[PDB]
C-alpha cells in the first residue's frame, strides 16, 4: 500500500 | 511499458480540470475516475499503483476545484474526490509522501513518476500552497523530480 500514512 | 502511459489515461480529466452544470461535471468526474481505473486494471496495471495513481488524481482535481470561486461552498467540496474514492479530506501533504516512496524504486514506477511530474508543472501545490517558502521549495521538488526521470534516461 503506497497511500499508507 | 511507456513511460506517458498514466498521463494519457487521464488526459480527459486534465482537461476537465483545466477548465474548472456544476453537478454535472461532479458526476462525470467520478465516472470518469472510475472508467480510467477499469481500463487501466484490464490492461494489467497493478492495484496498489492503480490506488497511488486514484490518489493522486483525486487530490489533483479536488485542488483545481478548490482553487475557483466558487468551489469551497460547492457540492465538490462537501464531497471531495479524495473524500469519496479515499476517505481522506486533503491529500496535500500525503500526494509528496507517495512520491518520496515512489522514488525509493524508481525505475519500477516510472510511469507513475512522469504522472506526477506532469500534475507538478500543471501547477499541483499541495502543502506547498500553504508552506512559508512554499513556492521555491515546491520548484525544488520539481527539479529534483526532473532530474530523476532524465536519470532514468
Amino acid at each position: 500500500d503506497l497511500t499508507r500514512p | 511499458d511507456n513511460p506517458n502511459v498514466l498521463i494519457d489515461a487521464a488526459t480527459p480529466l486534465f482537461g476537465l480540470s483545466l477548465r474548472v452544470n456544476i453537478e454535472q461535471i461532479y458526476r462525470q468526474t467520478i465516472e470518469e475516475i472510475k472508467a480510467i481505473e477499469i481500463e487501466l486494471t484490464e490492461q494489467g496495471y497493478e492495484h496498489a499503483i492503480l490506488m497511488a495513481y486514484r490518489y493522486i488524481l483525486c487530490a489533483f482535481l479536488d485542488e483545481s476545484v478548490m482553487g475557483t470561486e466558487w468551489g469551497a461552498s460547492s457540492l465538490w467540496a462537501e464531497h471531495s474526490m479524495l473524500s469519496r474514492f479515499h476517505n481522506e479530506t486533503w491529500g496535500g501533504e500525503k500526494v509528496f509522501t507517495i512520491l518520496s516512496r515512489l522514488e525509493g524504486e524508481p525505475h519500477r514506477y516510472q510511469a507513475l513518476l512522469a504522472f506526477i511530474y506532469h500534475c507538478l508543472i500543471l501547477g499541483f501545490e499541495g502543502k506547498y500552497r500553504v508552506m512559508e517558502g512554499g513556492q521555491a521549495e515546491r520548484e525544488k521538488v520539481i527539479s529534483r523530480l526532473h532530474q530523476l526521470l532524465s536519470s532514468l534516461e
